[PDB]
């Protein structure tokens, strides 16, 4: 609803990080599994997590957070309307 | 008050007005009953329109903005709300409240069941 640039880049990075950990760690998984047991056929079956998933998403969001407070908001909309054009020559028109 | 009255006129609603040197009063002798017997009146004359113009003079009297060290409330503004709150079955009475301070407004006023309407009447156009 109001996250700022920066709230919206952090849970980019924190999607990106999340996605980043479960392919490490998958892939160190599955290369243990391959010394502990070695397979007799070498069949690599690619990246477990080749792209960032919704899961991914949905887990970075949910430690999305808004830095921008709506009192400071406030601020710099009262800031806004101090730099107000009056409120009586709206209506103006030249002698015709 | 113009308003007030052009919007009862309209109507054919009795009007009532409370003026701020009543609500001054009632906090000054700290009487603050008889606003029970204004809602009673204001019943009576139903269908009406209670208008409590300059509602904000009791703030004002308390210090203005800065006021006492207490908050808000007060008696005078605590009857009234006492009485606003009980005074709902009636649905002929109308309130009507106006004040040149609304920063200084208690905000028990603004609640629900209460004045919530707030209508900004600006400096006239051309």
């Amino acid at each position: 609803n109001g996250f700022s640039g920066a709230d919206l880049t952090e849970i980019c990075q924190r999607a990106c990080k999340l996605a980043i950990r479960e392919s490490i760690e998958s892939e160190i998984r599955r290369e243990r599994q391959t010394q502990t047991n070695p397979s007799a056929m070498e069949v690599e079956e690619d990246d477990p997590v080749p792209e960032i998933r919704r899961d991914h998403f949905e887990e970075a969001m949910r430690f999305a957070r808004r830095s921008v407070s709506d009192n400071d908001i406030r601020k710099y909309e009262m800031f806004a309307q101090t730099l107000q054009q009056s409120r009586g020559f709206g209506s103006f028109r030249f002698p015709s | 008050t113009l308003l007030a009255k052009a919007i009862a006129n309209e109507c054919q609603a009795n009007f009532i007005s409370i003026k701020g040197p009543e609500l001054l009063t009632m906090w000054f002798g700290e009487s603050e009953a008889n606003v029970r017997e204004i809602f009673d009146k204001a019943r009576q004359a139903a269908p009406c329109v209670l208008f409590f113009d300059e509602l904000d003079s009791i703030a004002k009297a308390r210090g203005g903005n800065i006021g006492d060290g207490g908050g808000a409330a007060d008696r005078v503004i605590n009857q009234i709300l006492t009485e606003m709150d009980g005074m709902s079955t009636k649905k002929n009475v109308f309130i009507i409240g106006a004040t040149n301070r609304p920063d200084i407004i208690d905000p028990a006023i603004l609640r629900p069941g209460r004045l919530d309407q707030l209508i900004y009447i600006p400096l006239p156009d051309e």
